[PDB]
RNA sequence: GGAU
C-alpha cells in the first residue's frame, strides 16, 4: 500500500482528536441548531442546558428518552471525552448511541428531539463515527429541512456517495436519486439489518414502513428489465418480508403483503416458494386489516402461478390454515364484491382442496362457482375430480347438483370428461 | 425530418 | 451453536435458484424470446426473384415459395440441409400467392393453388398433373385477376359434406366464391366501398359440424360477416374503432390458412382479430360496438402482412415499406418483443412470412428472394 | 452435408434403414433396396435423436441420446420395448450377437443387455478409457470374450477380467469405424481420415494402411476380406480387391461414381 | 502444486509464478498429491514418491 | 379427445395482466405523506390491477 | 409548467365560458389540475446533474504470514 | 353529442377522412385546437375538421364560433381516433385545418369536399 | 446438488465455501446461518466442476482449480462499511489466473525468433498464446471482430514477424468452412481482413512471403489465391492443381513459389513473373509441406509412407526417406 | 445488438 493511502487511515482515525485548534473548529463548528459562527462560540455547557430541557421535553411524550438522562445526557457527560475512553468503553458508549437514534427515529418532526441530538453531535460527535447509523434512521426525512442540515455537516459514507451531489445544496434530494441508493446491492442488505434491529426492537413506526416499502417496490420497477439482477433480489428481500410477517405489527405484516406481490407479478417465481409464501402469511395473521390485505394477497400471488399444478389442490396443512384463518364465509363474500381481483386460478385450486379433504363443504362448491366464473379449464379440472368423487365417495342431493349444475352450464363438456374418465 | 422530399415516417 | 412462520428463511436458504423452470412453462414468456436462427431455405437452389408468398405444408416437411420468376420452388426444409425437392415454372404466369391445400375429409389428396395478376389461376395436383381455372360464368365484369384469392373449406350442411372453397378479390366490393376442384362459380359476396382484405374463420356447431364465416374490411375500416354456409348472408356488422386507410386483416387462435386442420374435430375458433393499416397501427380485438384490446404503434409504415402462431400466442406484422420492418409481439399480453430482431438481424425489405403448422419454425423471405428461417426453442 | 443422418444396410442386404428430420423432428425409415413406403417412425420429442442404428436378426436397434435403446419393429411400425439403461448419458455405440447387446455411454460406461430376457445384466466402467466412441464384439465362438473399443487410440476388452489385454495405436482424429474384417484382423478409420488401417489383433502390428481418395463415411466388407467397399464423402465409392494380400499402403483398384445425364 | 498427467508444477500462490517442476515423468499418472513444506509426496500405481 | 387439445385450451384460458414498468409506481413518493398504509396497499393494488 | 398550465387554462375555459348547462363545481378544473400536478412531479423529480456511481477502487492485497499448528506435537 | 351540428354521415366522412391524409402528407394540413384557432386568426384555412365524440365537446365547440364569423365551412366527425390517425398522428385529434394554397396539387379535391360542406351548413 | 470440495477461511470472519461438480461456487457465513454469495460456472460442468478450491490459511484469497485445465484467484476485500462490516461483506473479487486449451492442441508455432512465446490451437475453437519462461503467462487471444459462438477449430495457420506491429500478421484455416480470418499478435485480437478462396472450395492450406506481406491460401478445388496482409485484398490466383492443395510456400527471395497437393503433381512458379517454372509428378499424393529458407529445400510427406526432399533450384528429388509405418504426422526442418 |  501507498504511503499515503497508509497515511489516510491514520488520518481517518484520528479524525476527532483535535490536535490544534483549526481542527478544533471544524468539529465544533458542526450544528444541527446554528450555524458554524455561532455554533464555535457556544459552550458545551450552554449545548447541555438546552438539550436537558428537551429530553424532558421528549420524556413528557415518550417515558423512555428518561433512561438516557441517566446515561447520555447526564451532568457527568459534560467532562466525557470518547478519544479518552478504552476499546470496550467506546464500544459501550456507541450502542447506547445507536438506542437513542431508534427511539428518537418517530420524533424528528418534534423540535425537541433536534435540540436533544445537538449534544450528542457536539459531545459524542456521532457526525462522525456513528455516521451511518444517523443518517439510517433519517432516511425518509429527507425533504424536511433537517436532513439537509444533516448532509452539511457529515462526510457522506462509501454507501451513501449518491447524495455528494445534494451536500450543501439548495434543492433537497429528490426521490428519484435514493432508488440508485437502493437498488445498490450493498445498500439493501446494509439496511436490511437496521431494519432486522427495529422489527426485534419494535421500534418500526409507520413512516419508516410507507417509506420503506415504496422503494424497495421502486427498485422492482426499475429493474425489471434484468432478470439476472432480480434473482439476486430473492435471497435479500424475501428474507425481509419472512421477519415483517414475523412482527404481530399488523403494519409490518402489511408492508410485507406490498412487498410480495410486486416481486410476484415483475417475476414469476417456483410453485413451492409461494405454498411457503402462503404459510408465512397465515401464520401470524391476526388483524383484520392484515386479514383483508392477505386475502387480496393470496389471490394475486395465485395469478402469477403458471406452471403445471397452476390450478392444482392446496397441501392439506395450507388449506387447514386458510380455513380457519378465512371461514369460507368470508371468501363467500369475498366473491360477492363486484370489484372483486381476479381470482379463478385460486378458487380452482381452492375447491379441489374441498373435495380431497372435506366432504361436508360440497354443497358450498355450489356456490362458489356460481359467484365466480372460472376458466374452461378450470372447470374441467373440477369435473374431473368431482367424477372421481361420484366412483368413491357416496352420491350425495349436493354431489349430483354439482354435476347438475355442469349439466346446466356448458353440457358437452361433462361428456368429454366422462369420455375421457370413465 | 427522414427527408429522403419526405419519406412516409409515422410521427411515434 | 446446534402453521411454522420461518418456512420462507428455509426455503430461501435451500435454493439459490427461485427461477421457476420454463420448460414445464406452457406459453413463451412475456417479453423474452428464446430464438435461433437457422440457414436459409433457398441456399441449395437460388431465387431469381423476391418472396411474394411462403406456405408450409399441413402435415409433410415442405415449404413452397413461388414470384414474379413464375416458379414454384418448394423445398423440403429440416433445418440443416434445406434442399429443393422440386420446383415448377408457369410461364407468363407471374406468381403473387401460392398455398397448400389439403382436403379436410380426404386426406390423401393434395393440391396446388397458385395467382397472379392474370385472369386464370393454377392448381396442381399431387410430369406435372396442372389446371387453369380461367371461367367465372358470366362473373367475368365483377373480377379482374386472380391476383389475391384464399383457400377455405366449407361443409355443405344439408348433405354433409365438405369441400375446398376459392375465394377472390372483386373490383368493387365483389367478393367470388369458386369450387376447389370443379371450379364452379358458388356464391358472391358484396361490400360498400373498395376492398382491402379478407379473412376466413370456422366456428364449430356440434361433432362433425362447422360453419365458415368470411371477414372482409374495407380501406374505410367497417368490416363485414358474410355466412357461407347460408348463401353467403350478411350475419353482423362492426367497424374497427380509430381504423382509416385499412390494409389487411387476419384472425388467430384457431383454425386458418397457416394453421389447417386434419379432421372435422381439430376445427376451432379464433379468438384474435387484427387489423393492418398504411400508417402503421395493429388493432388487435378478443373475439371471444368493440373496442381493441390494445393498439399496437411500433411499425412506422404500411402493414403488408399479419400472421399469428398455430396457437395464436404470437402475432407477427410486417412492412415492407422499409428495411427491417418486422416485429413480434406476445399475447395476450399485447407487448412486442425487445430482444429479436436486432440491428444485425438479416431481414431486408420483408415480403412474405410464414409459420411452420409445428416446430415453431419462423420463415421470412424478402426482396433479395432469401427465405431466412430461424427456430422458437420454446415449441 | 447429405439430409440422411444415419442409415444401415441389413445382414442379407435387401432392406436399408435410413433417419433422417422432418421440421424438428427425427424420423426413421425403411425402404427395400432390391426392386415406396410412407410409414416413418416419428420421434414425438425435438430433443430426441437417434445416434445409432442396427438391423436384428425384423427389428432394428435404435440407441437414443436420452440414455435408453429403443427395439422398433419395422412391420408393426411401432416400439416393441425399450431398454432403459439407469444413467441419462447418450448411447455412444452398441452391438449385437444373439442375445448379448452391449452398450456405451457418454459416462464410459459398458452395459449389457438381454433381448429374450429384456434385462440388464451387468454394468461397469474400465479405467484407461477416458472415451469410447465405438464399440465392437469380436466373433469368437457363440460367447464374447473380448471387447473391441476404440475413442482416438484401440483397446480390447476382457469380459471376465474386466480389464484392457491390448492397445492399438489409432488415429490422431476419433475413430469412425472398426469393423472386424476376420479373424486377427480388423480395420479402422477415423472422421476426416482418408486412410482405413487394418490391425492384427493377435500380434498387434498395423498389416496394411489402405489409402482412399477423400474422406470416408462407410464401409462394407465382403466375404472374408474378399472385398471392401468405402463411401468417400466426396460422393464418390472406392473397392479394394483383395486388401489383405508398397505392401504397407495400397491404394484402391476400382471407383464409382454417379453424375446424371445433365451432367 | 498441480498435477500434470506424469509430472506435477509448484506455483507461487502470491504470483502464481511456477517455481519447480518434475526432474523426470513418473511411470504411472499420479492420482493423489500431498505439499508439506519443502516435501511434495506424489502417489502414482502402487509407489509414492 | 387428444392430450394437446387440452394444451390449447389452457393456453386459450389464460388472460393478459397489466406488467409493472418502470415507471409505475414513482408518483407513491408524491402522495407518501399522511396517508393511511392499508389505503396504500390499495392504491398499490390498483396501479397493479 | 407555463405552456402545460395555458394549455389546460384553456380546456377549463372553453368549458367555463361556453358550456350551455355547466354545473358549477369545477370537476373540470379539478382533473386538470391533477395533471398538470403530475406533470410538475415528474418534471421536478428530473436530475439535470448526473448522479455519482458508487466507487468501488479494486485495492492490491499483499501476502501475510499466519502462524499454523504443526502436526509432529500430534505425533 | 346534441351541440355537435352538422355531423357528417358515413359516406361524407370518407372524403373528408381521405383529403386529410393526403393534406397531412402534403405539408397541408394543422393537427390540435388551438392551430385550429390559430388558422382562423390568420384566414388561412379552406375548413376545420372537429369530432363529436371529445369529452368535453365544449373544448372544440369555439372554433365553429369562429368560423362563423369568418365564413369559414366546417364539419363535425363523430370518432376522433379516426382523424387523429387520419391526420397521421399516434395521438387523438379533435381538431384540424387545412392549408389555404390555390398552387396544391390535391386542390380540386379540397374543392370538392368543402362543396360538400356548406351545403351541409 | 454434489459437493466436490470444501473449505474454511482462516482470517478471522465466519464463512465456509463449499465447491460443486456443477462448476458453482457458494459461500455461507454459518455464524450468521446466511449464504454470501455464489460464483457460477467458474469450471466447467462437463469437466468435473470445482474439483478443489481451499482457503489459504489466514487471509481472504480463495485459489479454484477444475479439470477444464485453470486455475484462478478470488480475494474478499474489505468491507465498505464503516459499521457493521460482518453484514457488509464485499461479494469476491476476481484476481488473477492460469488457463490453457480445454482439449488437447491441433497446431502449433513458435511466435517470435526470440523463441519466448507460442500459438497454440485446439479443438475447444480457441487460439491461445503460451509463455514458455517461468513468468507462466498466458491468454486466449480475442475472437470479437472489426467493424467495416468461437470459430470453428483450426486447421493451419502460418506467421511472419517482418511486420508485427503494422497489421495483420497471421492467418489460419477452418474445418468445413470456405476463408481464411487474419490474426494480429501484437493486438491479440482477430484481424479486419477475411480471405475466402472464390472457388467454392474449402480452405486446405495456408502460407505468408518472409516480407509479411503477401497471403496464400490452398482451396480444396485446387485454387490458389494471394491475398495483401494489410488491405485483404486479392491480388493473384494461380490454377494449377484439379485436387485440393496441401502446401504452399514461397522462397525467402519472393522470387519461386511452390505449390503440392493431393493430386500428386509438385507446381514450381516465377511469384514474380507469374509463370510455371515447371511440374514435377511424385508417385504418391501428398499430404504435407515445410520449406526451408536458408537452404532451399522442401520436404514433402507422400501417401507411401515417405519424406521426400526437393530442391527447388534444380527441381529434382535430392533425397528419400522410409521407414515409417504407418502415416506422418507432422515434421519440419532443422 | 453496434460504436465509444
Amino acid at each position: 500500500s501507498s504511503l499515503s493511502d497508509q497515511l489516510a487511515q491514520v488520518a481517518s482515525n484520528n479524525a476527532t482528536v483535535a490536535l490544534d485548534r483549526k481542527r478544533r473548529q471544524k468539529l465544533h463548528s458542526a450544528s444541527l441548531i446554528y450555524n458554524s459562527k455561532t455554533a464555535a462560540t457556544q459552550d458545551y455547557d450552554f449545548i447541555f442546558e438546552n438539550a436537558s430541557k428537551a429530553l424532558e421535553e421528549l420524556s413528557q411524550i415518550e417515558p423512555k428518552f428518561a433512561i438516557f438522562s441517566r446515561t447520555l445526557f447526564s451532568e457527568s457527560s459534560i467532562s466525557l471525552d470518547r478519544n479518552v475512553q478504552t476499546k470496550e468503553e467506546i464500544k459501550d458508549l456507541d450502542n447506547a448511541i445507536n438506542a437513542y437514534l431508534l427511539l428518537a427515529s418517530s420524533k424528528w418532526y418534534l423540535a425537541p428531539t433536534l435540540h436533544a441530538t445537538e449534544w450528542l453531535v457536539r459531545r459524542f460527535q456521532i457526525h462522525v463515527k456513528n455516521t451511518e447509523m444517523l443518517l439510517l434512521s433519517t432516511l425518509n426525512y429527507y425533504q424536511t429541512p433537517v436532513f439537509k442540515r444533516i448532509l452539511s455537516i457529515i462526510k457522506l459514507p462509501p454507501l451513501f456517495n449518491c447524495l455528494s451531489n445534494f451536500v450543501r445544496s439548495e434543492k433537497p434530494p429528490t426521490a428519484l436519486t435514493m432508488i440508485k441508493l437502493f437498488n445498490d446491492m450493498d445498500f439493501l442488505k446494509l439496511y436490511t439489518s437496521y431494519l432486522d434491529q427495529c422489527i426485534k426492537h419494535n421500534a418500526t413506526y409507520t413512516n419508516q414502513l410507507l417509506f420503506t416499502t415504496c422503494c424497495f417496490i421502486n427498485v422492482v420497477a426499475f429493474n425489471s428489465n434484468n432478470d439476472e439482477k432480480l434473482n439476486q433480489l430473492v435471497p435479500i428481500l424475501l428474507e425481509i418480508s419472512a421477519k415483517l410477517l414475523a412482527s404481530k405489527s399488523k403494519d409490518c405484516q402489511i408492508a410485507a403483503h406490498t412487498i410480495l406481490v410486486v416481486f410476484a407479478t415483475a417475476l414469476p417465481l417456483k410453485k413451492t416458494i409461494i405454498l411457503a409464501a402462503m404459510e408465512t402469511i397465515l401464520s401470524n395473521l391476526d388483524a383484520k386489516e392484515a386479514k383483508h390485505s392477505a386475502l387480496l394477497t393470496i389471490c394475486k400471488l395465485f395469478q402469477t402461478l403458471k406452471g403445471q399444478g397452476n390450478v392444482d389442490q392446496l397441501p392439506s396443512k395450507i388449506f387447514k390454515l386458510f380455513d380457519s384463518k378465512f371461514d369460507t364465509v368470508s371468501i363467500l363474500t369475498f366473491l360477492d364484491k363486484e370489484d372483486k381481483p381476479v381470482c379463478d386460478k385460486f378458487i380452482t385450486s381452492y375447491t379441489r382442496s374441498i373435495a380431497r379433504y372435506d366432504r361436508s363443504k360440497l354443497n358450498i362448491i355450489l356456490s362458489l362457482l356460481k359467484k365466480i366464473r372460472l376458466e374452461r379449464y378450470e372447470v374441467r379440472l373440477i369435473i374431473t375430480d368431482l367424477i372421481y368423487l361420484s366412483e368413491i365417495l357416496e352420491d350425495k342431493s349436493q354431489l349430483v347438483e354439482l354435476f347438475e349444475y355442469f349439466i346446466s352450464i356448458n353440457e358437452d363438456l361433462v361428456l368429454k370428461c366422462l369420455k375421457s374418465l370413465g | 425530418g427522414s427527408k429522403k422530399k419526405w419519406k412516409k415516417q409515422r410521427k411515434r | 451453536d446446534e402453521g411454522d412462520i420461518n418456512a420462507l428463511t428455509k426455503i430461501l436458504s435451500t435454493t439459490y435458484n427461485y427461477k421457476d423452470t420454463l420448460s414445464n412453462s406452457k406459453l413463451l414468456p412475456p417479453k423474452k424470446l428464446d430464438i435461433v436462427r437457422l440457414k436459409d431455405a433457398n441456399a441449395s437452389h437460388p431465387s431469381h426473384s423476391a418472396i411474394q408468398s411462403l406456405s408450409f405444408h399441413p402435415s409433410k416437411p415442405l415449404l413452397l415459395t413461388g414470384g414474379y420468376d413464375k416458379t414454384l420452388r418448394i423445398y423440403h426444409i429440416d433445418g440443416k440441409t434445406n434442399h429443393l425437392v422440386t420446383s415448377l415454372h408457369l410461364v407468363g404466369s407471374p406468381i403473387q400467392t401460392c398455398t397448400f391445400y389439403t382436403s379436410l375429409s380426404n386426406q390423401n389428396q393434395q393440391n396446388i393453388f397458385t395467382a397472379g395478376r392474370r385472369r386464370y389461376m393454377h392448381s396442381w395436383d399431387l410430369t406435372a398433373k396442372i389446371e387453369k381455372f380461367s371461367r367465372l360464368y358470366g362473373h367475368e365484369s365483377t373480377q379482374r385477376s386472380f391476383e389475391n384469392f384464399k383457400v377455405a373449406h366449407l361443409q355443405n350442411s344439408q348433405t354433409n359434406s365438405v369441400h375446398g372453397i376459392v375465394l377472390l378479390q372483386g373490383n368493387n366490393g365483389w367478393i367470388n366464391i369458386l369450387h376447389s376442384t370443379s371450379g364452379l362459380w358458388l356464391m358472391g359476396c358484396k361490400i360498400e366501398g373498395v376492398i382491402t382484405d379478407f379473412c376466413i374463420d370456422y366456428q364449430p356447431i356440434s361433432r362433425g359440424k362447422f360453419r365458415t364465416i368470411l371477414i372482409a374490411v374495407n380501406a374505410y375500416g367497417e368490416v363485414w360477416e358474410f355466412d357461407l354456409n347460408k348463401n353467403g348472408h350478411v350475419i353482423r356488422r362492426w367497424k374497427d374503432q380509430g381504423g382509416v386507410g385499412i390494409t389487411k386483416i387476419q384472425v388467430g387462435g384457431g383454425t386458418t390458412t397457416t394453421c389447417p386442420a386434419l379432421q372435422i374435430s381439430k376445427i376451432k375458433q379464433n379468438r384474435w382479430l387484427a387489423v393492418g393499416s398504411e400508417s402503421g397501427f395493429v388493432n388487435l380485438y378478443d373475439r371471444n360496438t368493440p373496442t381493441p384490446v390494445a393498439a399496437l404503434d411500433q411499425l412506422t409504415t404500411t402493414i403488408s402482412n399479419l400472421q399469428f402462431s398455430p396457437d395464436g400466442q404470437i402475432l407477427c406484422m410486417a412492412s415492407r415499406a422499409v428495411k427491417d420492418a418486422l416485429r413480434l409481439v406476445h399475447l395476450p399480453s399485447c407487448s412486442v418483443f425487445s430482444n429479436w430482431p436486432t440491428s444485425g438481424t438479416p431481414l431486408g425489405k420483408v415480403t412474405s412470412v410464414a409459420f411452420s403448422p409445428s416446430g415453431g419454425l419462423l420463415a421470412v423471405g424478402n426482396e433479395q428472394g432469401k427465405v431466412r428461417l430461424w427456430k422458437l426453442n420454446h415449441y | 452435408d447429405s439430409p440422411v443422418l444415419q442409415s444401415a444396410y441389413d445382414p442379407s442386404g435387401q432392406y436399408l434403414c435410413y433417419v433422417t428430420v422432418a421440421l424438428d423432428k427425427q424420423r426413421v425409415g425403411v425402404q427395400p433396396t432390391q426392386r415406396w413406403n410412407e410409414n416413418f417412425l416419428y420421434l414425438e420429442d425435438s430433443k430426441l435423436k437417434v445416434t445409432c442404428l442396427k438391423w436384428v436378426n425384423v427389428a432394428i436397434i435404435l440407441g437414443m441420446n436420452n440414455g435408453e435403446i429403443w427395439l422398433y419393429s419395422v412391420l408393426a411400425n411401432e416400439v416393441t420395448y425399450k431398454f432403459t439403461t439407469g444413467n441419462s448419458y447418450e448411447i455412444k455405440d452398441i452391438d449385437l450377437m444373439g442375445n448379448q447387446l452391449w452398450c456405451i455411454d457418454s459416462s464410459d460406461a459398458f452395459y449389457q443387455f438381454d433381448l429374450l430376457q429384456f434385462k440388464l445384466l451387468q454394468h461397469f466402467r474400465i479405467n484407461n478409457c477416458v472415451q469410447l466412441n465405438k464399440l465392437t464384439i469380436v466373433p469368437a465362438g457363440d460367447s464374447v470374450a473380448q471387447l473391441l473399443v476404440a475413442s482416438h487410440s484401440i483397446s480390447l476388452i476382457d469380459i471376465e477380467e474386466k480389464k484392457v489385454v491390448m492397445t492399438f495405436p489409432g488415429h490422431v482424429s476419433p475413430v469412425s469405424t472398426l469393423q472386424v474384417i476376420t479373424n486377427e484382423f480388423f480395420i479402422s478409420g477415423a472422421e476426416g481420415d482418408r486412410f482405413l488401417n487394418v490391425y492384427d489383433i493377435h500380434s498387434g502390428m498395423t498389416k496394411c494402411v489402405l489409402v482412399a481418395e477423400s474422406d470416408i463415411k462407410e464401409l462394407s466388407h465382403s466375404g472374408q476380406a474378399d472385398s471392401i467397399a468405402v463411401t468417400t464423402e466426396d460422393g464418390s465409392l472406392e473397392i479394394f480387391v483383395d486388401p489383405l494380400v508398397g505392401n504397407k499402403s495400397k491404394k484402391s483398384s476400382k471407383k464409382i461414381q454417379i453424375v446424371s445425364k445433365d451432367g | 502444486v498441480t498435477c500434470v498427467g506424469k509430472t506435477f508444477q509448484i506455483y507461487d500462490a502470491n504470483t502464481l509464478h511456477l517455481l519447480f517442476v518434475s526432474e523426470k515423468e513418473t511411470p504411472s499418472s499420479i492420482v493423489a498429491l500431498s505439499a508439506h513444506f519443502h516435501y511434495v509426496y506424489a502417489a502414482y500405481e502402487n509407489k509414492v514418491g | 379427445e387428444d392430450e394437446e387439445d387440452i394444451a390449447l385450451e389452457f393456453i386459450n384460458g389464460e388472460k393478459k395482466d397489466k406488467l409493472v414498468n418502470m415507471n409505475s409506481f414513482t408518483s407513491m413518493f408524491d402522495n407518501i405523506q399522511n396517508v393511511q398504509m392499508d389505503t396504500f396497499f390499495d392504491r398499490v393494488m390498483k396501479v397493479l390491477t | 409548467i407555463a405552456r402545460v398550465l395555458a394549455a389546460k387554462a384553456a380546456v377549463s375555459l372553453r368549458y367555463d365560458a361556453l358550456a350551455e348547462d355547466r354545473d358549477d363545481s369545477g370537476d373540470i378544473g379539478l382533473e386538470s389540475r391533477a395533471k398538470v400536478e403530475n406533470r410538475l412531479s415528474q418534471l421536478e423529480g428530473r436530475d439535470l446533474r448526473t448522479t455519482p456511481k458508487v466507487v468501488r477502487e479494486a485495492k492490491k492485497v499483499e501476502m501475510t504470514e499466519a502462524r499454523a499448528y504443526n502436526a509432529d506435537a500430534d505425533t | 353529442n346534441p351541440k355537435a351540428f352538422p355531423l357528417a354521415d358515413a359516406a361524407l366522412t370518407q372524403q373528408i377522412l381521405d383529403v386529410v391524409q393526403q393534406a397531412a402528407n402534403l405539408r397541408q394540413l394543422k393537427k390540435g385546437a388551438n392551430e385550429a384557432t390559430k388558422t382562423l386568426n390568420r384566414g388561412i384555412s379552406e375548413f376545420i375538421i372537429m369530432a363529436a365524440d371529445c369529452e368535453p365537446i365544449e373544448i372544440l365547440l369555439h372554433l365553429p364560433l369562429l368560423c362563423e364569423d369568418k365564413n369559414v365551412p366546417y364539419v363535425f366527425v363523430p370518432s376522433r381516433v379516426a382523424l387523429g390517425r387520419a391526420c397521421g398522428v399516434s395521438r387523438p385529434v379533435i381538431a384540424a385545418s387545412i392549408t389555404t394554397n390555390d398552387a396544391s396539387a390535391i386542390k380540386t379535391q379540397i374543392y370538392a369536399v368543402k362543396d360538400k360542406i356548406e351545403t351541409l351548413l | 446438488s454434489r459437493i466436490s470440495s470444501l473449505s474454511f477461511r482462516t482470517d478471522g470472519s465466519s464463512h465456509l465455501s463449499v465447491g460443486t461438480s456443477s462448476g458453482d461456487l457458494i459461500f455461507y457465513d454459518l455464524d450468521r446461518r446466511s449464504r454470501i454469495h455464489v460464483l457460477k460456472n467458474i469450471h466447467r460442468e462437463s469437466y468435473g466442476g470445482v474439483t478443489q478450491a481451499t482457503f489459504l490459511n489466514g487471509q481472504p484469497i480463495i485459489v479454484t482449480s477444475g479439470g477444464d485445465n485453470s486455475l484462478k484467484e478470488y480475494v474478499f476485500d474489505p468491507s465498505l462499511s464503516q459499521g457493521s462490516g460482518d453484514v457488509v461483506v464485499q461479494p469476491p473479487r476476481y484476481l488473477r489466473s492460469r488457463g490453457g486449451h480445454s482439449q488437447p492442441p491441433s497446431y502449433i508455432a513458435f511466435a517470435d525468433s526470440q523463441s519466448h512465446f507460442m500459438l497454440s490451437a485446439s479443438k475447444d475453437r480457441s487460439l491461445w498464446s503460451f509463455s514458455l519462461r517461468k513468468d507462466a503467462q498466458s491468454q486466449e487471444m480475442s475472437q470479437r471482430l472489426h467493424k467495416k459462438s468461437k470459430f470453428p477449430e483450426i486447421v493451419a495457420l502460418a506467421i511472419e514477424n517482418a511486420r508485427i506491429g503494422e497489421w495483420e500478421n497471421i492467418i489460419t484455416a477452418h474445418k468445413d468452412e470456405k476463408f481464411a480470418r487474419t490474426w494480429d499478435m501484437r493486438n491479440k485480437r482477430v484481424g479486419r481482413w477475411t480471405f475466402d478462396t472464390t472457388d467454392d472450395g474449402f480452405v486446405k492450406s495456408v502460407a505468408m512471403s518472409q516480407c509479411g506481406n503477401f497471403g496464400f491460401i490452398g482451396s480444396s478445388n485446387g485454387s490458389i489465391t494471394i491475398y495483401n496482409m494489410q488491405s485483404g485484398i486479392l491480388r493473384k490466383k494461380y490454377k494449377l492443381h484439379k485436387r485440393a492443395v496441401t502446401g504452399i510456400s514461397l522462397d525467402g527471395m519472393n522470387r519461386k513459389m511452390v505449390s503440392c497437393g493431393l493430386d500428386g503433381i509438385v507446381g514450381f512458379y516465377d511469384f514474380n513473373k507469374s509463370t510455371l517454372l515447371g511440374k514435377l509428378k511424385l508417385d504418391a499424393p501428398i499430404t504435407a509441406m515445410v520449406y526451408h529458407r536458408s537452404s532451399d529445400l522442401f520436404a514433402l510427406a507422400l501417401d507411401d509412407l515417405s519424406i521426400v526432399v526437393i530442391d527447388a533450384v534444380t527441381q529434382r528429388v535430392v533425397r528419400q526417406l522410409w521407414g515409417h509405418s504407418n502415416r506422418i504426422t507432422a515434421f519440419d526442418f532443422s
